[PDB]
């Protein structure tokens, strides 16, 4: 199963241009179709463009002034770049693969459905600056604790428990935007009361934007 | 010796589908990869054979195929395809080995008014068996009732035209199509690439 | 150019139910017609391709059926995890399109929330800031008050809610109420409760702590 990864910037000043490359392993650029797809939060699919590494490409009527995408065979990749960006802008962005053709070549009148998603990558167009979050512990039959994760910019942030061995039990809820601006959530987990005091329970806090990495031991207060 | 394939491509007029031209290639060189790196086209690709590396083998013949249809028929152009131009103008093998190349020809093959002298086949009385060109104009019996000649109910001429006027949605522009085969029999090898 | 819409936009149905989501285009495209499931936080997976062919890997559940303008993704048999936005595309001609989606939400048996409640940490009243949390733990359906009370005043002002998606093995939702306050504003009062409201409780529960009391 060939695997696509989506890099590239996740925060772009409006009127500049949003730039993301997308590498493939598993087979190779010339053997497929690829598409750049972005879904705006809480909204649709909405289709960017298509490249064929002939060279040939197809572009979203609403966006086509703005839409570049382009093949490099020899790093096994793909490019987007979207000019001028406006808050509208805003978006997780896919590259995708097509279902395979029964034959070499392109056709505009042959369209493939996409089998191979990558994972996503969030692009938020804002002004502002990258912030890191600060992390604080939520202490304490069931005894709940957790993590709240705050003032940063933009998303996303991660969080796992105990280095990714602690998953059970575990709520990660979604970010919500203050009117400062910023993004704060908060990541609780649910053991049992008996277990505090002896098992250690560490909240793991990524933020790739500012390359903030917090560990926080959340102990009974 | 150079394969001439500027005269099939670059041919002022081209045939109705239903009477689809057919050129017979021999005792020629032609460079494929120099005709693909053309940004021309809305369509160019190879069963079999790759476009890119076209350019190493021998064949005994090529066959070059052409005609005009409507740009949301060229779908139909490709093995194992239903409808009025698969089944009624030009059929391809299932196990076709070659090319089909398309372009938008609404420059050349529309005009103020229409251009109505491109013509396809409507009704037949069976599929076409493939590389089969029927250029019959025998009235269609649709009914139960016997026609000989004379259109009527349920007795029609079998040809219809397109109607190509520069402003019709692109799936209704005239596109120019292509189709090259490539076979090998026990016999001299005589249309190659540069190898 | 081709313009799809599906029915529903949003439906709850039970595990075990037959569910069936329709997608509608502008023109016809005879089978060129695509169905995708997308979880939260996870990219679109392709369940059928050719209006009716499964994609390898896709339970036997799902089939679609259709052509021309009018087509039906069917599960039989709906399972928990099928908890899921569901989109068909169009795939015969240029633009791509996609219809808007269909939210489909699992039907299970009412579920109280448990409910837990965190003073700020003393790290954060250091920064001069104080958050309190209210968590609401795994309860069915979505439908949840929360109201503070500050020395037993309704202190509603600068509060925000948060619910997880529907998780994909039991199908409850947990949701958190944050309330923010200067460390000044924290200082004015000793009794920090969440109220909590729901159609599994019998009664509004509470939850309080006594500020600065280990
Ligand atoms: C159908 O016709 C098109 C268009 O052809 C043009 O009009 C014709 C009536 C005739 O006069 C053609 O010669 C004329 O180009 C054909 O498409 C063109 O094909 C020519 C010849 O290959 C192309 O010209 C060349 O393109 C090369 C790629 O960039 C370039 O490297 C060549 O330059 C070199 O060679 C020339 C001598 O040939 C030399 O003078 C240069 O200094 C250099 O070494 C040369 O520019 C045109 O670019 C093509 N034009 C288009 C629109 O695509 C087409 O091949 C023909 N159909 C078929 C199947 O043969
Ligand atoms: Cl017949
Ligand atoms: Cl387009």
């Amino acid at each position: 199963q060939v695997q696509l990864q989506e890099s590239g910037p996740g925060l772009v000043k409006p009127s500049e241009t949003l730039s993301l490359t997308c590498t493939v392993s598993g087979g190779s650029i010339s053997s497929y179709h690829w598409n750049w797809i972005r879904q705006p939060p809480g909204k649709g699919l909405e289709w960017i463009g298509y490249i064929y590494y002939s060279g040939n490409t197809n572009y979203n009527p609403s966006l086509k002034s703005r839409v570049s995408i382009s093949t490099d065979t020899s790093k096994n990749q793909f490019s987007l770049k979207l000019s001028s960006v406006t808050a509208a802008d805003t978006a997780v962005y896919y590259c995708v693969r097509e279902m395979r053709r029964g034959y070499s070549g392109y056709d505009y009148w042959d369209l493939y459905a996409f089998d191979i998603w990558g994972q996503g990558t969030m692009v938020t167009v804002s002004s502002a600056s990258t912030k890191g979050p600060s992390v604080f512990p939520l202490a304490p039959g069931t005894a709940a604790l957790g993590c709240l994760v705050k003032d940063y910019f933009p998303e996303p942030v991660t969080v796992s428990w105990n280095s990714g061995a602690l998953t059970s039990g575990v709520h990660t809820f979604p970010a919500v935007l203050q009117s400062s601006g910023l993004y704060s959530l908060s990541s609780v987990v649910t053991v049992p009361s008996s277990s505090l005091g002896t098992q250690t329970y560490i909240c793991n806090v990524n933020h790739k934007p500012s390359n903030t990495k917090v560990d926080k031991k959340v102990e009974p207060k | 010796n150079l394969c001439p394939f500027g005269e099939v491509f670059n041919a002022t007029r081209f045939a109705s589908v239903y009477a689809w031209n057919r050129k017979r290639i021999s005792n020629c060189v032609a460079d494929y990869s120099v005709l693909y790196n053309s940004a021309s086209f809305s369509t160019f690709k190879c069963y079999g054979v790759s476009p890119t590396k076209l350019n190493d083998l021998c064949f005994t013949n090529v066959y070059a195929d052409s005609f005009v249809i409507r740009g949301d028929e060229v779908r139909q152009i490709a093995p194992g395809q239903t409808g009025k131009i698969a089944d009624y103008n030009y059929k391809l093998p299932d196990d076709f080995t070659g090319c089909v190349i398309a372009w938008n020809s609404n420059n050349l093959d529309s005009k103020v008014g229409g251009n109505y002298n491109y013509l396809y086949r409507l009704f037949r009385k069976s599929n076409l068996k493939p590389f089969e060109r029927d250029i019959s104009t025998e009235i269609y019996q649709a009914g139960s009732t016997p026609c000989n000649g004379v259109e009527g109910f349920n007795c029609y001429f079998p040809l219809q035209s397109y109607g190509f006027q520069p402003t019709n949605g692109v799936g209704y522009q005239p596109y120019r199509v292509v189709v090259l085969s490539f076979e090998l029999l026990h016999a001299p090898a005589t249309v190659c690439g540069p190898k | 150019d081709i313009q799809l819409t599906q029915s529903p936009s949003f439906l709850s149905a039970s595990v075990g139910d037959r569910v069936t989501i329709t997608c509608r285009a502008s023109q016809g495209i005879s089978s060129y017609l695509a169905w995708y499931q997308q979880k939260p936080g996870k990219a679109p997976n392709l369940l059928i391709y050719a209006a009716s062919t499964l994609q390898s890997g896709v339970p036997s559940r799902f089939s679609g059926s259709g052509s021309g303008t009018e087509f039906t993704l069917t599960i039989s048999s709906l399972q928990p995890e099928d908890f899921a936005t569901y989109y068909c595309q169009q795939l015969n001609s240029y633009p791509h399109t996609f219809g808007q989606g269909t939210k489909l939400e699992i039907k299970r048996t009412v579920a109280a929330p448990s409910v837990f409640i965190f003073p700020p940490s003393d790290e954060q009243l250091k920064s001069g800031t104080a958050s309190v949390v209210c968590l609401l733990n795994n309860f069915y359906p979505r439908e949840a008050k929360v109201q503070w009370k500050v020395d037993n005043a309704l202190q509603s002002g600068n509060s925000q809610e948060s619910v997880t998606e529907q998780d994909s093995k039991d199908s409850t939702y947990s949701l958190s109420s944050t309330l923010t306050l200067s460390k000044a504003d924290y200082e004015k009062h000793k009794v920090y409760a969440c109220e909590v409201t729901h159609q599994g409780l019998s009664s509004p529960v509470t939850k309080s702590f006594n500020r600065g009391e280990c």
